[PDB]
């Protein structure tokens, strides 16, 4: 029938269907559970909240990213979050309908094994595939090749693939993303005496981070400008009516995806990490993967973020070539809109994982098939 | 005259202890990575190698049972910058709290530059 | 002349002159007013009670924590509070003795900058420094390697110190101190029917706390014990005469450091706290730091708190290594001995943040020379 | 004159007097440097570790090695480890000892010459002389005829010598050794959940090494014997007290020699690349250069290589004459031991590069004397 391509990633949980050009389902991947006291009967029936649900009681729930980095901890929460996506937000029968998911790189194998055996007997799919989430992205860009920089809320990782060939010795994972950036916006919010501590707090940070932070071209004049005038203070309204107002902390928070020292963390930039990744490739294909520079991910949504990027990489440029980044609007959704062609593909038919490869070949099949 | 042989220690640090105490320091000293944390002994030597010392930097061995290890540490320091600027030695990597710690290996390669001079 | 160490603390003030082995001068952080008419002529003249006179006429007065969680809330407060420690309680002449004085960490900038620019413009010191409380702590204890647990009357935070080097992104600080559990027993008090809603009763149900209340070793069998037996019942008398009798209760309150949830804070507790400071950091100084565990605070000083801590250390260690916690008996005055370690150095005279450096810079200097 | 022996190799230092059968000074080639920021007073004004103080400290260090592939990157580090390895772990004079240093062959002349005009110029030794790696371990092993394959932490040679004749055209250099090996290791560590990226873990990592990585002499049925049974489990303990178990990348890293795809790399197995140097020689000379196959370096100390390096020496031997393999228990000294012996020849005493040779000739002079 029609093929389920469902992108699970840290923050958010991307579902639809196979050949559509947006996905269906679109809510946070959090599982919230009853904090307080119900004195009055006939409310407490409800123990989970998996979707906007827990997003929008969560002043009296306490919430649980089941996803951390990418790496799956918690598996009764995504098994709560896949017959939620199944049942109620797309109402479709998985034991019909084909689940093609995504995967970052440098993911340890139990990850995959035990997500394809949950998958062949939870739901016991007919058939299923793993891919890659900067292949997806290439995908959706209908390239063949360059080299593929995916950050979305847990994992940050740079996938160079020239001719549809990827190099894996030139695959490295970094585990700096939009949660991160969050930690570090409130850690350094309690200047302004702005604190924030509850799980359903990080939710407030999270939007104040999503709508007032930006990518700063360069990060001295913003020094300068921020401590010599006001024109950089922003104002936000607190769900209570309070109003804060941040000025600095703006262009500080996306600073640390190029300055990773921010939250001491010896790694090096993204901009570097890019560019370690192009020449741990053959200088042949170098020149076609600086042109190449494909990003997608909700952390990739910082204004200012793409010429910061094409200027970091210039400066790492041998000075002599062109340089060129691409940032569609739709790199929130690239890996799915990826997943969705791929799966759309008449070729994509014969590799499906089918349950009888599993029922033969226990969970190792996805590594062979993948 | 001290004249006996630890049932641990080299030819080597036997020779920097007999120079020491013929040299005339002030305490007796014994073992070489347990005296000299203080860097008193230290001072002592430098101004016998013609390296002028200023006393009044120098916290004397009466110290407090609050910030002892601290006035030590600032001893060490104090003796690394004699030693480094105006007395012109080779101490990569030496620091004040190698001497406060013990550090055999960077005791012994100040000792013997020491007796060099 | 010579440095003054005050430690100017939520509950306590802890004053005296560097070099000393203990604070001079040691009196509530509180401000009196009277709430009451005058009806005899010749006793009206005094409008506010600093000092301990406040706390010996707390019946006729009201009481105010003007320093609330380590924060500034009442400047005017601090200043008579400042004015008292210099001339009454230390009878000296900030004007040539330059004072160095303590912050909790992951304070707001703003308190900093107005305190410096107060203390300078209104004391006219020659010079000043801004210490970390759990810095001083680590002084007092002479370690150079460790993670202070400081726990005062309004700031319990925890900072991982290895070889000297701090790990900010490894510093998280608690908002739950003595004053929460003073307000916890006095919610659970209601319970035998002792009621106290004076600001003045606050202090005698703190006293109570101070001298019945114990930290529990196993807190589920010292219910049964309570609950079974009468032997945990223990007596306190009020000023006025009655006494009143908990068994319950003494226990149940300092639970709260292990169990923020009493109170309806989402937190976790004070060992988990570490432990996770302790996780953040690098594993090779990971055993070091568990090997120096430093608690600090008049609220360190209940019965039985560092056999819980280790415990729960030990619960949540390897399993392998050993965890051991420095409780020495200065705990209470641990920052104020730092502070006196710190400005008596020598080469610590060249940091004391100069009046003709502040002149010039502002109040901005303080966070660059501290 | 007491002439010194200095191996200063890519990863770790080697030195001593000529005429010692072991080095007396083995500490690794790296510099650290703090990365953190330190509160109290009088312990920061170390910058730089050398020696073992940067093993010991690396929780709060990054650790950069001067020497890459046995070209130096970073000329101003071995300034400071040349003076360590001088004044502090030989506590001698340069100007009183020749010093004879070693170098990999085909290495580029600029490092020669400015490594010579570095230690001319700023420790002022009598006299110099710059030998080959290879040739030295064949002096220990007491041969005048065979072929060496140095294998240390950058550089993997082959130097076949005919009755002391070397033979220039047979001569290659592959730039895969242990520290690649490493590399792969933490590269394949990520998939049982094990994530390493500081520089600090590099080290955890090259002890996982040297404590469980073995060579397979045959891969596929290590593979098939890891897959199907447990017994190639092996456990091992962080420096925190958390216990790790692989049983599959023991040999997975070691095989990366024979198999250098796994890090992507083109280039052929090591013992086809001496095969192709054998190839390259007199056919003559051939049967000797068979019959002396000399091992030495550090990547030579993984269990299996001798038994290895015979089978496929055999599998590439004409199938008539047999295949000898030397692996020496000093190999990873025997460098040293044939620099030693070199040094301590009454022979070698006119072919040292004096300084006036040197200030006649520049340090172009070290070409035509070596
Ligand atoms: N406009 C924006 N500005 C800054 N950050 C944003 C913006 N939009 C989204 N983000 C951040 O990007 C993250 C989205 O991650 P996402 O790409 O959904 O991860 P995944 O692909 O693994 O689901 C969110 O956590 C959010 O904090
Ligand atoms: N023996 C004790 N038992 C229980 N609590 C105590 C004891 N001694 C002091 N406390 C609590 O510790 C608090 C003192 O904290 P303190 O270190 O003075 O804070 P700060 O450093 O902010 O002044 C008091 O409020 C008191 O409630
Ligand atoms: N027991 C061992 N097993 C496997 N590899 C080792 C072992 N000991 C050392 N090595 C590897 O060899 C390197 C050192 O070898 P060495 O001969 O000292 O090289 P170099 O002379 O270039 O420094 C180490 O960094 C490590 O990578
Ligand atoms: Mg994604
Ligand atoms: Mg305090
Ligand atoms: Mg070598």
């Amino acid at each position: 029938t029609t093929a389920l391509v469902c992108d699970n990633g840290s923050g958010l949980v991307k579902a639809g269907f196979a050949g559509d050009d947006a996905p269906r389902a679109v809510f946070p991947s959090i599982v919230g559970r009853p904090r307080h006291q119900g004195v009055m009967v006939g409310m407490g029936q409800k123990d989970s909240y998996v979707g906007d649900e827990a997003q929008s009681k969560r002043g009296i729930l306490t919430l649980k990213y089941p996803i951390e980095h990418g790496i799956i901890t918690n598996w009764d929460d995504m098994e709560k979050i896949w017959h939620h996506t199944f049942y109620n937000e797309l109402r479709v029968a998985p034991e019909e309908h084909p689940t093609l998911l995504t995967e970052a790189p440098l993911n340890p194998k139990a990850n995959r094994e035990k997500m394809t055996q949950i998958m062949f007997e939870t739901f016991n799919v007919p058939a299923m595939y793993v891919a890659i989430q900067a292949v997806l992205s290439l995908y959706a860009s209908g390239r063949t090749t360059g080299i593929v920089l995916d950050s979305g809320d847990g994992v940050t990782h740079n996938v160079p693939i020239y001719e549809g060939y990827a190099l894996p010795h030139a695959i490295m994972r970094l585990d700096l993303a939009g949660r991160d950036l969050t930690d570090y916006l409130m850690k350094i919010l309690t200047e302004r005496g702005y604190s924030f501590v509850t799980t359903a707090e990080r939710e407030i940070v999270r939007d104040i981070k999503e709508k007032l932070c930006y990518v700063a071209l360069d990060f001295e004049n913003e020094m300068a400008t921020a401590a010599s005038s006001s024109s950089l203070e922003k104002s936000y309204e607190l769900p209570d009516g309070q109003v804060i107002t941040i000025g600095n902390e703006r262009f500080r928070c996306p600073e640390t995806l190029f300055q990773p020292s921010f939250i001491g963390m010896e790694s090096a930039g993204i901009h570097e990490t890019t560019y370690n990744s192009i020449m741990k490739c053959d200088i042949d294909i170098r020149k076609d993967l600086y042109a190449n520079n494909v990003m997608s991910g909700g952390t990739t949504m910082y204004p200012g973020i793409a010429d910061r990027m094409q200027k970091e990489i210039t400066a790492l440029a041998p000075s002599t070539m062109k340089i060129k980044i691409i940032a569609p609007p739709e790199r929130k959704y690239s890996v799915w809109i990826g997943g969705s062609i791929l799966a759309s593909l008449s070729t994509f038919q014969q590799m499906w994982i089918t349950k009888q490869e599993y029922d033969e070949a226990g969970p190792s099949i996805v590594h062979r098939k993948c | 005259i001290d004249w006996t042989l630890l049932e641990g220690e080299t030819r080597e640090e036997r020779t920097f202890r007999n120079w020491m105490n013929s040299l005339g320091v002030n305490p007796h000293v014994n073992h070489l990575y347990a005296d000299l944390q203080d860097a008193l002994v230290i001072l002592q030597l430098y101004e016998r190698i013609k390296v002028p010392v200023d006393w009044s930097k120098v916290n004397k061995p009466p110290y407090p049972k609050l910030g002892a290890n601290m006035k030590k540490l600032e001893n060490c320091n104090y003796a690394v910058e004699l030693g480094k600027h105006p007395a012109k030695f080779s101490l990569v990597g030496i620091g004040g709290q190698d001497l406060n710690d013990g550090n055999q290996t960077l005791t012994l390669a100040l000792v013997w530059q020491l007796m060099r001079r």
